[PDB]
RNA sequence: GAAGACGGUCGAACUUGACUAUCUAGAGGAAGUA
RNA sequence: UUAAAGUUGCUGCAGUUAAAAAGCUCGUAGUUGGAUCUCUCUCGGCCGAAGCGUUUACUUUGAAAAAAUUAGAGUGUUCAAAGCAGGCCGCCUGGAUACCGCAGCUAGGAAUAAUGGAAUAGGACCGCGGUUCUAUUUUGUUG
RNA sequence: ACGGGGAAUCAGGGUUCGAUUCCGGAGAGGGAGCCUGAGAAACGGCUACCACAUCCAAGGAAGGCAGCAGGCGCGCAAAUU
RNA sequence: AAACUGCGAAUGGCUCAUUAAAUCAGUUAUGGUUCCUUUGGUCGCUCGUACUUGGAUAACUGUGGUAAUUCU
């Protein structure tokens, strides 16, 4: 190329987006934003693919002209707005508040919160850095930076934000026994304890975690973010509670919910 | 003498030397404050490093480089060259079809710092890999292990 | 007895791909020189030029004519004697026709009795030669 | 502040050679081909 | 063009007479090589941080590996090739999973196969000694 | 010979194909040089030379389908201005 | 409407000629770089006519040239 590309084919589009081969060539294409494009919910998909509030992009165009739909507090029109994990999507009109959380296998579920929780959102810091007269910075994980944090806010902790002022109220550190959800690679979506973490110098570092029922995985630091505290989440889970069965009592499940039902 | 034999004047840059003082300490002492780091993976620096009065500016302890990347080994056949060896990294390539191995090898070019004196040839460096210093030239010697029979 | 230790994939496969040219289909089809030789190029069939018919006399232990056709092909200019299948379909054929040349089986080899014959008619004037046969088609005026 | 000019650089192309390759006009002939 | 072709042979061919073994010995690379040897230190909370143990190959694990395609779960496109949908009387449920050689990461194993270590002792483990430079704690403060 | 993902065949091992809708590269007749711009050595931008080629009142002026159609050619071989 | 200004025209589409450690694939790195846009930060931090500054130029009007152009 001889500079920046604008379009993505429908079939390279990330796999949890979970469109299908034959109504387009494209995929809608994020915007550039707080989230990574292989990482992210455009707000069309949301809008029509999972709400099914549309049947068209046109009608996702006119929804959203209205100014009826707020990420994380502010009204977005643009209808390929990459929203992203843990952001809060909240239409006022229908009264409905929704918080982008993955499932046990991958994809960001409908995942619908009160508005009581739809004020806050947890954030993980990425970087620090001390800038023009001493002032002490964040780099979350959504591109927010936050003048004069605590300074006991280290990398790879996660905050809390307060929507409407931008500022932190608290925090969580990392350490082993705390909560974590995995953000990335195979075991993503899954939600367990902290129990190990081997420092590799110069490369990557290896994050064990402990599901609910005792089974173990191990992922990279990156892909990992400190849900709670202990045991107890700073927000609500979705339905699966971040346990991934396995594909034999998924089926034992599925067919006890078919014998029972009817 | 003894280092400065090019055109320009060789000096440390990171150090100032021309610090005016009284001739208590003009006359005394005469030592020249040396530069040097601590390259990160568990490497040590050597102490002719520390100690020496050599200047290099492509050195891993006293010279401007960072090591990030490979760390790889060898064995050195060439020191023909200034300030870099050639080493010989011996594999075996798998072929699929006949369940068997072949001895490959390939040659690298790599910088040696004058902190390495009395490396032979036949004896294992391990090499570090850090910016382009040359056109040919990507790896750095960062520890000398000897041969077997070198007592 | 062959090599059979645990390093000896060089020595194996330099052998084989050195002993795969003592093959005929290998060096056949890997070496370029046939492929030049052969008039069709590559090609499945080819169009020429009929120069003249021709009759071709059969070997040794069977005796009859065969009727065959000598042409010039048009995309390299290069001539052929190719031989016209039914009875009476020699008749169909004038001269400085249209016509369109296949292989006649073996790849490039001559097919039982007619005597270095690598090729066979097809079509004649842009007419099958089995339409024309059957009474199908009658050739333009 | 335009035209223009000295110089430098990048540099397609042009000419004359040498080597090499191809397409075409080309006397003569030979052998095999039948 | 693939199988048939064990007629290219790694699995898996052949070399007296059918095609085929070098005139003879030496000899570099390559290839292949006889037995043999049964885990701890300071801190942080009896365990972790600090070392690894000679070094690899091997093996098992983990994570990382685009989708589509292939294998494969669900689902009566009227069946099927397909598709990713659909199912009850506003609800309910999907959109799984496997494989992805080699090279590179991680963790266990230690048989097999290489390599190392004390034979002019410049050997280990110990206390004792001497030479040179230095941490900065030490003198209500300051020099 | 554009490279991969892949395709056909297949007891097991293999052998052959991949120009071709996904990803990466390259090139807009051949070479070369640039302007603008965040991004181009851009060709549905410009300036030359080389090869072709258009309009002319003979002074001059304009060009680039390996985009969609379509035509000629080439061929064994491929669709609607 | 026009025209000035701003942005886009570097994406997409086509083809496979070149190209054999090159392209490309997996893996790493930029602590050795640049980055329109988006998103967040920053924008009385500087001790020295303003209750608003200056000259133009299109569109438009009018006179034209050339056999001829998205010429002027």
């Amino acid at each position: 190329a001889r500079g920046p590309k604008k379009h993505l084919k429908r079939v390279a589009a990330p796999k949890h987006w979970m469109l299908d081969k034959l109504t387009g060539v494209f995929a809608p294409r994020p915007s550039t934003g707080p989230h990574k494009l292989r990482e992210c919910l455009p707000l069309i998909i949301f809008l029509r693919n999972r709400l099914k509030y549309a049947l068209t992009g046109d009608e996702v165009k006119k929804i959203c002209m209205q100014r009826f739909i707020k990420i994380d507090g502010k009204v977005r029109t643009d209808i390929t707005y990459p929203a992203g994990f843990m952001d809060v999507i909240s239409i006022d009109k229908t009264g409905e508040n929704f918080r982008l959380i993955y499932d046990t296998k991958g994809r960001f579920a409908v995942h619908r919160i009160t508005p009581e929780e739809a004020k806050y959102k947890l954030c993980k810091v990425r970087k620090i850095f001390v800038g023009t007269k001493g002032i002490p910075h964040l780099v979350t994980h959504d591109a927010r930076t936050i003048r004069y944090p605590d300074p006991l806010i280290k990398v790879n902790d996660t905050i809390q934000i307060d929507l409407e002022t931008g500022k932190i109220t608290d925090f969580i550190k990392f350490d082993t026994g705390n909560l974590c959800m995995v953000t990335g690679g195979a075991n993503l979506g899954r939600i367990g304890v902290i129990t190990n973490r081997e420092r590799h110098p110069g490369s990557f570092d290896v994050v064990h975690v402990k599901d609910a029922n005792g089974n173990s995985f191990a992922t990279r630091l990156s892909n990992i973010f400190v849900i709670g505290k202990g045991n107890k989440p700073w927000i609500s889970l979705p339905r699966g509670k971040g346990i991934r069965l396995t594909i034999a009592e998924e089926r034992d499940k599925r067919l006890a919910a078919k014998q029972s039902s009817g | 003498a003894d280092i400065q034999t090019e055109r320009a004047y060789q000096k440390q840059p990171t150090i100032f030397q021309n610090k005016k003082r009284v001739l208590l300490g003009e006359t005394g002492k005469e030592k020249l404050p040396r530069y040097y780091k601590n390259i990160g993976l568990g490497f040590k620096t050597p102490k002719e490093a520390i100690e020496g009065t050599y200047i290099d500016k492509k050195c891993p302890f006293t010279g401007n480089v960072s090591i990030r990347g490979r760390i790889l080994s060898g064995v050195v056949t060439k020191m023909k060259m200034q300030r870099t060896i050639v080493i010989r990294r011996d594999y075996l390539h798998y072929i699929r079809k006949y369940n068997r191995f072949e001895k490959r090898h390939k040659n690298m070019s790599v910088h040696l710092s004058p902190c390495f004196r009395d490396v032979q040839i036949g004896d294992i460096v391990t090499v570090g890999e850090c910016r382009p210093l040359s056109k040919t030239v990507r790896f750095n010697v960062l520890k000398v292990t000897k041969a077997a029979g070198t007592k | 007895g062959k090599c059979r230790g645990l390093r000896t994939a060089r020595k194996l496969r330099s052998h084989r791909r050195d002993q795969k040219w003592h093959d005929k289909q290998y060096k056949k089809a890997h070496l370029g020189t046939a492929l030049k030789a052969n008039p069709f190029g590559g090609a499945s069939h080819a169009k020429g030029i009929v120069l003249e018919k021709v009759g071709v006399e059969a070997k040794q232990p069977n005796s009859a004519i065969r009727k065959c056709v000598r042409v010039q092909l048009i995309k390299n200019g290069k001539k052929i004697t190719a031989f016209v299948p039914n009875d009476g379909c020699l008749n169909f054929i004038e001269e400085n026709d249209e016509v369109l040349v296949a292989g006649f089986g073996r790849k490039g080899h001559a097919v039982g009795d007619i005597p270095g014959v690598r090729f066979k008619v097809v079509k004649v004037a842009n007419v099958s030669l089995l339409a024309l046969y059957k009474g199908k088609k009658e050739r333009p005026r």
